[PDB]
Formats: structure tokens, C-alpha cells, sequence
């Protein structure tokens, strides 16, 4: 059985087709525009990637169930807070579904090894990407379901860390009643599982920690003059 | 961040 509350956000999520298709085909006509003296580097590519899945991000919440009822204002403080937690979700789930071990799979339905990857990505985001493997394969071992994942994308959305907002017992409220749901969720589908709800919510402030270093990263790339929506996100 | 009130107010 499933809560009528994780039905409802269910409903919410985004046409993932669509969604992918959207921003493999972006990429493929920036890079054909651009020269042969011109190619985006692998860092740069992966930029304008994660651009393209923030405006797929933002689309996904305005449309979403109580998100739509707060004011612009509240929205924009919610999604400056965790844009880049949703950014590395959104990677961490899209390896437990079609992950093989040795290959990162992208936005773009493209499947790319690990050995390319790690060769170009430099010590810090290797550390990170590592850091997130690691997630994948705990979350694989607990079998993480996508019930469970709208869930915790709703509970990084609606964070209790974020102040100054009109209406913070909006955002109270749909914490805990998600919270609540998942615990219920948990229970009838996974009875065997005790440790799944709480090594579903320890995996929350450790993608926190990752999105925020990430974060950090990314605004020394862009001091640096390494890196549209995602600066103005950082 | 006028690029994100956009998003969130467009038609
Ligand atoms: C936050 C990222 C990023 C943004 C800008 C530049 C580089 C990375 C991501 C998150 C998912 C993809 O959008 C991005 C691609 C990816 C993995 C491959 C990076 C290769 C760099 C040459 C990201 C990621 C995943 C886990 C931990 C940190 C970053």
C-alpha cells in the first residue's frame, strides 16, 4: 500500500523522457555550433549539463503540490537552498536505477566509464563523485524505490534550514508530514528493513554535505574563470 | 537572482 500523500507527490514528477531528450539534444547543437578551435572541454560540457537539469529542476517544483501555493519569494529562498542537494540526488538515483559498476550515466541517457571520467575530473570532484558512489551502492543494498526517492526530494526541498521565509509552517509541515509518510511507507513495503528509514534519512545530511562542497567547488572554478543559471544558482 | 524569478513567474 501506499500513502495517499506519496501518490500525490508521485504525480508531480517529470516526464523523464522528455526531460533527458530536452538537454542531450541542447548539447548536441552547442557543440555543433561551435568550431572546430572552439570545443567545450569535458569540465564545460558537464556545466552546461548540470545548467540544463536545474532549469528541468525548477520547472519540476513550480509545478509540484504545495511548493506551487508558497509566494515567488519563498519559493526562490527554498530553491537557492538546495538546488545543488537536488542536483546530486537526482545523479545519486539515476545510478541506482541504470548504474553499472565502472560507468557514471548522465542526464543525457549517455553511459560514459569511470576510468574517462576520473582521468579529466581532477582530485576534488573524484573525491566527490567517489564520495556519491558510495551512496549509490548503499542505497542499492537497501533497495532504494523511486516512492522513496520523491520522498526525500521533497524533504531536501522543504528544508527547516532555510529561514527568513513568509510561511515556514508550510515548509514545517510538509517535513514532517513526509516524513511520516516515508516512515509509514517503509514499514508496509520493506517490514524486514528496521534500518531503512534511518539509513534513508543519514543519507540526507551526507548529500547535503557533498551538494555543499560541490557548491564550494564550483565557485572556485568560477572565480578561477574555469565555468547562465548555474552561476547565478552559486 | 532576476534569472530565477523569471522561471518561477514565466508563461
Ligand atoms: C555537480 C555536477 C557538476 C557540475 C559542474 C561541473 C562538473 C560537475 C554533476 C552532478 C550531475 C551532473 O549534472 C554533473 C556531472 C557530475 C559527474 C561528472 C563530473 C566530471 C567532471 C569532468 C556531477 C557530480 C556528481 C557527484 C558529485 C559531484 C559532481
Amino acid at each position: 500500500s501506499i500513502p495517499h500523500l506519496i501518490l500525490e507527490l508521485l504525480k508531480c514528477e517529470p516526464d523523464e523522457p522528455q526531460v533527458q531528450a530536452k538537454i542531450m539534444a541542447y548539447l548536441q547543437q552547442e557543440q555543433a555550433n561551435r568550431s572546430k578551435h572552439e570545443k567545450l572541454s569535458t569540465f564545460g560540457l558537464m556545466c552546461k549539463m548540470a545548467d540544463q537539469t536545474l532549469f528541468s529542476i525548477v520547472e519540476w517544483a513550480r509545478s509540484s503540490i504545495f511548493f506551487r501555493e508558497l509566494k515567488v519569494d519563498d519559493q526562490m529562498k527554498l530553491l537557492q537552498n538546495c538546488w545543488s542537494e537536488l542536483l546530486i540526488l537526482d545523479h545519486i538515483y539515476r545510478q541506482v536505477v541504470h548504474g553499472k559498476e565502472g560507468s557514471i550515466f548522465l542526464v543525457t541517457g549517455q553511459q560514459v566509464d569511470y576510468s574517462i571520467i576520473a582521468s579529466q575530473a581532477g582530485a576534488t570532484l573524484n573525491n566527490l563523485m567517489s564520495h556519491a558512489q558510495e551512496l549509490v551502492a548503499k542505497l542499492r543494498s537497501l533497495q532504494f524505490d523511486q516512492r522513496e526517492f520523491v520522498c526525500l526530494k521533497f524533504l531536501v526541498l522543504f528544508s527547516l534550514d532555510v529561514k527568513n521565509l513568509e510561511n515556514f509552517q508550510l515548509v514545517e509541515g510538509v517535513q514532517e508530514q513526509v516524513n511520516a509518510a516515508l516512515l509509514d511507507y517503509t514499514m508496509c513495503n520493506y517490514p524486514q528493513q528496521t534500518e531503512k528509514f534511518g539509513q534513508l534519512l543519514l543519507r540526507l545530511p551526507e548529500i547535503r554535505a557533498i551538494s555543499m562542497q560541490a557548491e564550494e567547488y564550483l565557485y572556485y572554478k568560477h572565480l578561477n574563470g574555469d565555468v547562465n543559471l548555474l552561476i547565478e544558482m552559486l | 537572482n532576476a534569472l530565477l524569478r523569471y522561471l518561477l513567474d514565466k508563461d
